[PDB]
């Protein structure tokens, strides 16, 4: 329960990677390991040569404090980087614990690759199982899908030629847009509102290619999301795996979730405008 | 409410696709007829009922005697304030009743009145503010001003009245700005504590249950009355009967999910006065190790059918608890 | 709001008991009720020895109930990794991958939803390949 | 086009200079204009005279006397134009005339020492710091002085606090403990005040005669008579109460440090603490504070009155004399001048300590200029205050209104020790004294609600953070033109009338007059009124006073509407609102955005960039124009000439437009035909429907300029050269890069095009147009090592900045709003043919959903729409005061005249009433809108009086059943930053520490997926979806590479392994002494790794 | 192949550490600025952590080193935790 | 939506089992190509512009409308797993 041989972390978990001009940004674990190795080598050669007892005690204390700092920094003093940079070094406990640590950073995953965001507008011409997606973000979101599908036909010889041809919008062709509508014929995308207060803050939809900048949203989900049309934005994600596509289309598609999980009340109920219209038509 | 009932019934009796198509067509026609029908708001649409005028005078007259009653020393500050508050909050309701009677009698097709009657937008309080009077305005200390706001937005507010209403505006803004994050934090707590609950089960042999009451134990000091229909619905809808019960010549067998019709039948029977409590299975008595069983959990979902085995009802439970907290 | 959710959280709120008459362990300790359910079943019935583990149900708030958990992954990810990991390190803590937060940290298939072993694996085969494999089956039953 | 005004009120005084607060503050802080001999000493000269004259009586080489004589500054090194083109600070060096004296012979006087550089404020009121310009917002906190607050726990008693400044200074607390104790804690340790009272030399007999005669709580101090016969040994005991370990033979060490200068506040005489003292208690406080050092003994003029009046309050009642923490008479505003002065005096004290050390280590004497004063401390303090302080914030030059409101914005928070973000709910609410001083509507929604505010338009800080509201003196029944600016504490003593009360000219016309007795709305007779409000405009801010119909609008909607008015982008052809309030000309004049004729004269020459005007003196002056100047937020500032060659002008007459002015009128938005009726679904909840008419003629169009920048710097590998040559491939596209490295001016640029060609070690690192949008390059600036007066970051040989301008036109993504908070978004741009149109061929411009009106409470826009309808036919504009606008009969009569004109023009062509109109009239008759039994003529006139007219669908041709309200409304396009821009990416740069994808400059970057989205996704049965979105798409490098390769190959993505997140977790537990291995069903370990865990 | 069901966390014996690690690191030389390759037996040494070129680099993510201290040491957690594990 | 989602909920006990089976079906439809279908003769997916839904525009809908027929059978352990799990991935 006290340790004799200290394990040494694999290098790629604590890499010194160059930033610019030969300088290397480093995890402080490398600095602490270097300090510990220097201290241990000093102790080794000291015991090898001679034993001035007071010096031996002093360097024993030095090694023990070095091991302490390696295991975790801050509890006994505040060992720091090279003098002039008063930023405390980062230790194993710092990597593991903390608000941004190994436990607390996989639990959120703040970044995702296939995602976008935009302002949303009413989409009254669309059905409830559909969402209006601007053509440019639709094109870029499914970019590998586009590459493969237009490689299925003779639009480009290889994927590299496809990327070079699509790299500029001056070379767009209607064949490209036909390939786009071919790609997303059955796919779905997940629309997400930033404050996700409940389960319906994520909802799958079928994208429909539209011309414009904003995402067209079916008005009836204006209350499933707590999203008005005062300009607030909403985001889009695209699951890749066919398994995940099945998940989204079956149990997250908005046409299938019409009732609350909090109660039996519907959430796809007719909204203000439709209510007023039908009250006007069925009044005496 | 009629539209919501229609949608729910169609969902029950038709399923998924037909309800979606009904919603699509219903929305489309509602839009078209709202367009062509021409509902518009002008300054004259916020009609001011004239009868309320004499009401004010009577209220005014009453104040004088109350003031005189306070001038003779018969009243203390607290009771005088209570009397004034009672008088103003009573005459405001009287004016609102007069306003709605006027709108019924005279202008059935008024835009403010049509959106008030229908579920489009607005409340009787908002319409009263528009056309009647937003009398009582609260003080920063939390109490309410003695001098009310006689004017409405149809008329013009005096400078002082707008300055006074700024207090409540600021109060509401700050309250929202804090309660948002507070409710988010509450949801975090709930999801952390209940993230283990998942329905994985064979029907646990639970010979235990909970007796959901059908009469309020205390609505008065000592009296029993059937709980409000919403309360009984939220307590019984989608549950599982613990044991067989027959109340009105209908044999509700043990192990039968209580659908909406069953809940209505039970409420009617309680109105007749046959039963007062329903024994139902519940999560509180489930013997499942980590989670609840399908029978002990129940029947309410995004759909109506009994819950599928294998969904994290704990997370959705926490979310359903926490979501309304933001607007609370 | 329906009462299923409130009932679920209240059940998770009072899943802890503290024993008073000691059995095969100390007395003034409180944790998951189902553990004494199993242990009393073993002590009185499954195994010999009529030692009653007399417990009392402890009601603690949401926070305390969240903190005291049998699994140490969620506890480490929740409040403080140092103390929790030390406690879980003194005794070999075989953390069962029950619960959802832990499997999130593991990144493996979440127990809930599709990842439930009840539905996690489900062989599917079309009808014609079914006839082919069934012919192979009946010819595998020789003579 | 005429203008008609409705309000019946005489503004006895106009609006004071809307930006006078900062100008007057800084001009009083810097006394450069006046000769240094002048008596004016407060501000920077006060700091000099206060701290800098160090004296050393006897320490080694004694007689050290470093004295102050004068100060001067008169020449910025560069004009502010270059100071913005090259990222300098518009400053002036400061010189001080100092002189050194010893006890022996010697007067070494150095007239000129440069001690730091201090920034200079521009004409408008801003400061240029490093290229960009900032503003220092005023701050509000406790006014220094004496306050009495109830005990937080004990209800019978209370406490008194004397609060000077700085915080590193005195803070006196007096409290009464009933056992006969007068407790007084100085800083951290409580102390029986009776000892200090004895120190000041008060004996018992006169104490009882003059203080204890009336109050019986004198026994709370007369009880302690044991140690009240000690004149000077009390000083020794009190110093012994302090624990510095020093010998007691220091008579004036800490006992006197609360003397004249060092610790106690130098609050401005009369008001800053004395008004808080002399009126609050006693009669007058001679000198600056309590002190005496002419005889060694001590005297005071504070403690005796404070204890007397506290005892009077706790025993009897001189009055309701408890000071509110938030009462505005007890709160004080530190302007930019005060903040600058305090930071300057901090730096000056640092310099004083430095020079003391230098003298202490100094050997000889002839070392006055150099070996004594170093500019580093004071310069560093000034620079940090003007660069990284909390109150010095980036100026919002979106439009003149934005900059003006920002310049007159008051903050409750600040450096941090005063008030912070976490909990401020007790103070966020307004008070009864905010009337006429602070706008209760200006607070920005969000976290900083109530903390950030703005003062009233008529509000004026007099000299010490004490806002004064104007008031007309009322004598008897006549309202006098005499105007007095009144403070809150002064205000609380009279009865204040209201501006809307009926007036017979010089006589009150009412019997019962509304008033505020003390912040309480009451009704009195005219004989009991003393003061009158000058104008309703004084109760709201400048930004609020621009809303026309405020009396018919909600407070919250007014708040947000005033906030959106601030962020309205200026348009190419903006026009003043049809309905105005009357402050637009004042706003454009007071904000230095337009050009005005300083004197009567005649214009000589008018060009697109300069105007040469010969005044009546015969002197000709040339005015240049910032033709297209990029703002802080990226908008454009243009001055458009408004005069013709050889045109006579008057004094103060307009010369050129501002960025957002039509003709001396604040014009940010457009006037459009709006019809309030729900279209199909395109105005569903708050969305907006617009015609292509607003686009066919460029009508909502704006200029947006983006400023890209790139550096060439010296690396260890070698310098980077910005050259036309491209290393590897791009030569065909190099034709745009005409000159060496820089792109040619006036060349259109698309995303992904080379903009600056920079070469590294040869490796191509060239700045390119970011993905998204690109416009027209307009300007390029290159700053190299050959510095004329410029500086660069060390190691950087050169820099080039490129400005790209583009013409944004209104489209679907954009948002619009009115002055009444009716936010919206363009949802569909309909062609002209299928939009609703009048019986005349004119089609409406914009369609508004009525359902947004009753949900909120904004009837102001309805009145505005009716008045705009009247103006559209009558061809005239209107001005209405916020609370003295046009009554309903007046606008009804105007609408009657407008209908007369409109239908007379209809009849002149020889037409009656359309059949569609006939049936719509019959339908409206069945709806009770129009009285029955009348011909279509007067029926339709009555319908017009309602503000409703018949419209035709345009798609069907059939009329819209029931009438619709239509009119002219003023709608502005709101500031449109990157908020709408599509942060939509697929594959871009990844992070270094972890493999989470994050871009920024190169790529947009991913989207937040947080934990709440994890919870929602996992509330569904989504399992593999969460797994891919947390590992495959976010973290696992080889997983995402394999997924990309497979999707290129058109195959299903592979399953993740036991994910590298958990393998990292296992190896991290492995790093410590821990033991983590995965187990099978039985107690046999399962190796996560293939064979990599096994050695060899 | 078998599904992970339990994760056991426990303490380490010195023999366990020796079996776990593949060699010992004893120079304080991660990588020189001149020689971008691992310099000597230090914190990034090639032959002790696996090759840096293309097994993959994941051995340099999985394979770990060790230091054989001549003097024993105690883990900071077991001496500084609020209940001192040695102290209790 | 999708053809007969209520019918799909009909023959399966839990929706999650439905998701698993349909997506796994899509997985063989990819791996062997869409030749291994059980709806070849007349009733195929019909694309709008052409008969493009004959081959593979979307596998999920293919699998679902495959499931509506009686030619699909699924079970927890219906076939000896090892043989087909090693013969599936190797062709
Ligand atoms: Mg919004
Ligand atoms: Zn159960």
């Amino acid at each position: 329960m006290i340790l004799e041989a200290v394990p040494v972390l694999p290098p790629d978990l604590r890499p010194m990677v160059q930033v610019d001009g030969g300088r290397f940004a480093t995890s402080d674990l490398n600095d602490l390991y270097r300090r510990l190795i220097n201290r241990n080598n000093r102790l080794k050669k000291l015991l090898a040569q001679g034993a001035p007892e007071i010096i031996i005690r002093n360097e024993k204390r030095m090694l023990q404090e070095a091991v302490d700092a390696l295991l975790d920094n801050g509890r006994r003093g505040a060992p720091v980087t090279n003098p002039g940079s008063d930023r405390p070094l980062r230790s194993l406990t710092d990597i593991l614990s903390g608000k941004q640590g190994r436990f607390r950073q996989n639990l959120l995953g703040k970044r995702v690759d296939y995602s976008g965001r935009s302002v949303i507008v009413v989409g009254p011409q669309l059905k409830l199982h559909q969402c209006g997606l601007p053509k440019r973000m639709a094109l870029e979101l499914f970019k590998p899908f586009l590459l493969k599908k237009m490689e299925e036909k003779g639009i480009a010889p290889n994927v590299k030629a496809a990327r070079r041809m699509l790299e500029r919008q001056r070379d767009i062709k209607d064949e490209v847009w036909d390939a786009l509508e071919e790609v997303i014929h059955g796919k779905v995308v997940l629309l997400n509102r930033a404050p996700t207060l409940h389960r319906l803050g994520i909802q799958a939809f079928q994208p429909v290619l539209v011309e414009g900048q904003s995402i067209q949203l079916h008005p009836l989900v204006c209350e499933a999301f707590n999203a008005d049309f005062d300009g607030d934005q909403m985001a889009v994600h695209v699951p890749l795996s066919s398994f995940a596509q099945a998940e989204a289309r079956i149990q997250m598609l908005s046409a299938h979730n019409l009732l609350s999980p909090a109660s039996g009340e519907p959430l796809a109920k007719p909204s203000r405008d439709i209510i007023l219209g039908l009250y006007y038509i069925t009044q005496v | 409410n009629s539209l919501k009932d229609l949608v729910y019934q169609a969902f029950l009796r038709l399923g998924m696709e037909k309800t979606a198509r009904l919603l699509d067509a219903l929305k489309y026609y509602g839009f078209t007829f709202s367009t062509t029908s021409g509902i518009t708001i002008g300054i004259d649409d916020a009609v001011i009922p004239e009868e309320k005028k004499q009401y004010l005078e009577e209220a005014d007259r009453k104040l004088l005697q109350i003031e005189q009653a306070y001038e003779m020393g018969f009243l203390t500050d607290r009771e005088r304030y209570d009397q004034i508050l009672q008088l103003w909050t009573e005459t405001t309701e009287k004016v609102t009743q007069a306003v709605f009677k006027n709108f019924e009698e005279n202008y059935p097709f008024n835009p403010l009145y049509v959106m008030a009657q229908s579920g489009a937008r607005g409340n009787p309080q908002q319409i009263r503010q528009l056309c009647g009077l937003r009398g009582l305005m609260q003080k920063p200390s939390g109490e309410t001003f003695e001098v009310p706001v006689r004017s409405s937005f149809r008329e013009g507010l005096t400078v002082l009245e707008y300055f006074i209403s700024s207090h409540g505006a600021r109060k509401g803004g700050a309250d929202t700005a804090l309660r948002t994050a507070d409710s988010g934090y509450l949801t975090r707590k709930l999801v952390d504590v209940t993230h283990e609950i998942v329905v994985r089960e064979a029907d646990c042999g639970t010979t235990n249950y909970i007796s959901v009451p059908l009469f309020q134990p205390d609505e008065v000091t000592r009296s029993l009355r059937l709980r409000k229909r919403a309360d009984i619905e939220a307590g019984l809808y989608g549950r599982v009967l613990a044991r067989e019960v027959e109340v009105l010549g209908v044999r509700l067998e043990e192990g039968r999910y209580l659908s909406m019709d069953d809940v209505h039948l039970l409420i009617k029977a309680a109105e007749a006065g046959e039963i007062q409590e329903v024994p139902v299975r519940s999560p509180l008595t489930c013997q499942t190790r980590y989670g609840v069983c399908q029978k002990c959990y129940g029947y309410d979902l995004s759909m109506a059918r009994p819950v599928s085995i294998g969904e994290a009802v704990g997370i959705v439970a926490a979310q359903s608890i926490g979501e309304p907290g933001t607007q609370l | 709001l329906h009462d299923k959710h409130i009932e679920i959280v209240v059940r998770q709120m009072m899943k802890y008991v503290e024993v008073t008459d000691p059995g095969d362990s100390r007395l003034l300790e409180g944790q998951v009720l189902e553990k004494w359910d199993v242990e009393a079943l073993n002590e009185r019935l499954i195994a010999e020895g009529k030692t009653p583990v007399a417990w009392k149900p402890l009601l603690m708030g949401v926070t305390k109930s969240a903190l005291s958990t049998k699994s140490w992954l969620s506890a480490a990810s929740f409040q403080n990794t140092t103390h929790v990991l030390t406690e879980a390190a003194i005794a070999g803590k075989k953390d069962e991958l029950i619960g959802l937060k832990e499997n999130v940290i593991l990144g493996r298939l979440i127990p809930a939803g599709t990842g439930s072993d009840f539905v996690r694996f489900t062989q599917v085969v079309d009808q014609k390949t079914l006839k082919a494999i069934e012919e192979a089956r009946k010819e595998a039953v020789e003579a | 086009m005429e203008i008609k005004r409705f309000g019946r009120i005489r503004e006895v005084i106009p609006l004071p200079p809307l930006t006078e607060i900062q100008v007057e503050s800084y001009r009083r802080a810097l006394q450069a204009d006046v000769p240094p001999e002048k008596r004016e000493n407060v501000g920077i000269q006060a700091a000099f005279r206060e701290t800098f004259p160090i004296e050393e009586e006897d320490k080694g080489k004694g007689g050290l006397v470093l004295d102050f004589l004068e100060y001067r500054l008169g020449e910025p090194p560069f004009p502010q134009d270059e100071c913005r083109e090259k990222d300098l600070t518009y400053q002036a060096p400061l010189y001080a005339r100092l002189q050194l004296i010893h006890k022996d012979t010697g007067l070494i006087k150095e007239d000129e020492v440069f001690l730091g550089h201090i920034p200079l404020m521009t004409e408008d009121g801003s400061f240029i710091i490093n290229g960009a310009d900032r503003v220092i917002v005023s701050q509000i906190h406790r006014s220094p002085g004496v306050y009495f607050t109830p005990d937080p726990a004990r209800p019978g008693r209370y406490i008194a606090s004397i609060i000077p400044l700085p915080k590193r200074g005195p803070w006196i607390d007096l409290e009464v403990e009933p056992n006969g104790v007068v407790s007084m804690k100085v800083n951290k340790r409580k102390f029986p005040l009776v000892l200090l009272l004895r120190v000041l030399g008060y004996d018992q007999e006169t104490l009882a005669r003059e203080l204890g005669a009336y109050g019986e709580l004198v026994q709370g101090l007369m009880d302690e008579s044991v140690f009240a016969m000690r004149p000077e040994e009390a000083l020794i005991r009190l110093f012994t109460l302090l624990r510095p370990g020093d010998p007691p033979k220091r008579d004036k060490a800490v006992a006197y440090v609360y003397g004249l200068i060092a610790d106690p506040r130098r609050y401005d005489l009369g008001e800053a603490g004395r008004y808080k003292a002399e009126e609050k208690l006693g009669i007058r406080l001679s000198g600056r504070t309590l002190a005496r050092f002419e005889d060694g003994e001590f005297k005071d003029e504070v403690f005796l009155p404070t204890l007397r009046y506290l005892f009077a309050l706790t025993a009897g009642v001189p009055g309701h004399e408890v000071d509110d923490i938030d009462h505005l008479g007890n709160r004080r505003i530190r302007t930019v001048g005060e903040l600058m002065t305090d930071q300057f005096r901090v730096g000056l004290a640092r310099l004083a300590r430095g020079v003391r050390e230098r003298m202490l280590m100094g050997s000889e004497d002839s070392l006055t200029p150099a070996k004594l004063v170093n500019s580093r401390p004071l310069e560093a303090a000034i620079r940090e205050f003007f660069s990284r302080s909390q109150l010095s914030q980036f100026k919002d030059e979106t439009n003149p209104l934005s900059s003006l409101r920002h310049k007159r914005r008051i903050s409750a928070l600040g450096p941090g020790g005063l008030t912070r973000e976490r909990a401020g709910f007790d103070v966020r609410d307004v008070h009864r004294t905010h009337y006429g001083r602070i706008c209760p509507v200006e607070t920005p929604e969000g976290a900083n609600i109530g903390l950030i505010t703005s003062l009233a338009a008529y509000a004026r800080v007099d000299e010490l953070g004490f806002i004064r509201t104007p008031y007309r003196r009322v004598v008897g029944g006549v309202v006098t033109d005499e105007v007095v600016y009144m403070t809150a504490t002064e205000e609380d003593r009279y009865t204040i009338a209201q501006a809307n009360t009926p007036l017979e000219g010089n006589r009150i016309a009412a019997e019962r007059v509304v008033a505020r007795r003390k912040g309480e709305p009451v009704i009195v007779s005219p004989e009991e009124v003393e003061f009158m409000d000058v104008s309703p405009k004084q109760v709201f801010s400048v930004n609020t006073n621009l809303i026309p119909f405020l009396e018919h609008d909600d407070a919250n909607r007014a708040l947000m509407g005033s906030n959106m008015q601030t962020q309205a982008v200026p348009l190419i052809r903006a026009q003043a609102p049809v309905v105005m309030t009357g402050l637009e000309e004042r706003v454009v004049r007071d904000s230095l955005a337009a050009l005005y004729a300083e004197e009567d004269g005649e214009v000589a020459k008018v060009d697109g960039n300069r105007i040469v005007v010969r005044y009546e003196d015969g002197r000709l002056v040339e005015y240049p124009l910032r033709r297209f100047y990029r703002s802080n937020q990226g908008t454009a500032l243009d001055q458009r000439p408004r005069v013709v060659v050889g045109q006579r002008v008057r004094k103060g007459d307009l010369l050129a437009d501002g960025p957002a002015s039509e003709n001396g009128f604040l014009a940010l938005g457009q006037n459009v035909l709006v019809a309030i009726m729900p279209f199909d679904g395109y105005n569903f909840e708050d969305a907006i429907v617009i015609s292509e008419e607003l686009l066919k003629r460029d009508f909502y169009t704006s200029i947006h300029i983006e400023r890209y920048e790139i550096e060439a710097r010296d690396t260890k590998l070698g310098p980077e050269r910005i050259t036309r040559d491209i290393p590897h491939l791009s030569e065909a596209a190099l034709r745009d890069l005409d000159e060496e490295g820089v792109v040619r001016i006036g060349a259109e640029v698309k995303p992904g095009d080379i903009l600056v060609g920079r070469t590294s070690f040869v490796k191509d690192t060239s700045l390119r147009v970011p993905p998204g949008e690109g416009g027209i390059v307009v300007r390029t600036v290159r700053l190299r090592r050959g510095d004329p007066g410029v500086e660069l970051k060390p190691g950087v040989r050169e820099v080039v900045r490129v400005y790209v301008a583009q013409k944004r036109k209104l489209q679907v993504g954009d948002k619009l709003a009115n002055r009444h908070g009716n936010k919206g978004v363009v949802a569909k741009i309909l062609p002209v043919e299928d939009m609703p149109h009048l019986p005349d061929g004119t089609p409406v411009d914009v369609i508004l959903n009525p359902l947004g009106v009753p949900s909120r409470m904004n009837l102001g826009q309805i009145l505005e729409t009716h008045l705009g309808l009247a103006g559209y036919f009558l061809g005239q504009r209107y001005i209405s005061p916020i609370f003295d606008g046009a009554k309903e009969p007046e606008i009804k009569e105007l609408l009657a005249q407008a209908f007369e004109v409109y239908f007379g023009k209809r009849k002149g062509e020889g037409f009656g009433v359309d059949k569609r109109e006939v049936e719509v009239l019959r339908r409206a008759e069945k709806l009770g809108l129009v009285t029955p039994g009348k011909t279509p003529e007067e029926q339709l006139k009555e319908l017009f009086l309602q503000g409703k007219v018949v419209l035709y669908d345009g798609r069907t041709g059939e009329p819209i059943e029931g009438p619709i309200v239509v009119g002219q409304m003023f709608i502005m396009k709101l500031y449109h930053m990157v908020e709408d821009k599509m942060h939509a990416r697929s594959t871009g740069p990844y992070s270094l520490i972890t493999q989470q994808p994050l871009g920024g400059k190169a790529q947009f970057g991913g989207q937040r997926f947080g934990e709440m989205e994890v919870w929602a996704l996992e509330a569904y049965g989504a399992a593999h979806t969460l797994q891919e979105m947390l590992t495959l798409k976010s973290d696992d490098i080889e997983g995402r590479n394999a997924a990309y390769e497979a999707i290129i190959k058109g195959e299903d993505v592979p399953e993740p392994s036991v994910p590298e997140s958990f393998r990292v977790l296992v190896k991290e537990l492995q790093a410590l002494a821990l033991d983590v291995q995965t187990l099978d069903e039985k107690d046999n370990p399962v190796d996560i790794f293939e064979g990599l865990a096994s050695k060899r | 192949k078998k599904e992970v069901r339990k994760v056991r966390i426990a303490l380490a014996s010195p023999e366990k550490i020796r079996s776990w690690s593949y060699g010992e690191v004893e120079k304080p030389e991660t990588i020189n600025y001149r020689t971008l390759k691992p310099e000597r037996d230090g914190l990034f040494d090639e032959r002790i952590f696996g090759p840096i070129k293309d097994t993959k680099s994941i051995v340099r993510r999985y394979r770990m080193g060790h230091i054989e201290l001549a003097t024993p040491a105690a883990h900071i957690w077991f001496v500084k935790d609020v209940p001192s594990k040695i102290g209790t | 939506a999708e053809p007969g989602i209520d019918k799909l909920f009909g023959m399966v006990d839990s929706k999650y089992r439905l998701t698993v089976v349909v997506a796994k079906r899509a997985q063989q439809l990819l791996r062997h190509g869409f030749k291994n279908t059980v709806l070849e003769p007349e009733e195929r997916p019909k694309m709008q512009t052409l008969e493009g839904l004959f081959d593979d525009p979307n596998a999920v809908t293919w699998a679902m409308k495959e499931l509506l027929t009686g030619r699909l059978v699924f079970g927890e352990n219906l076939v000896p797993e090892d043989r087909l799990q090693k013969e599936m991935e190797r062709l």
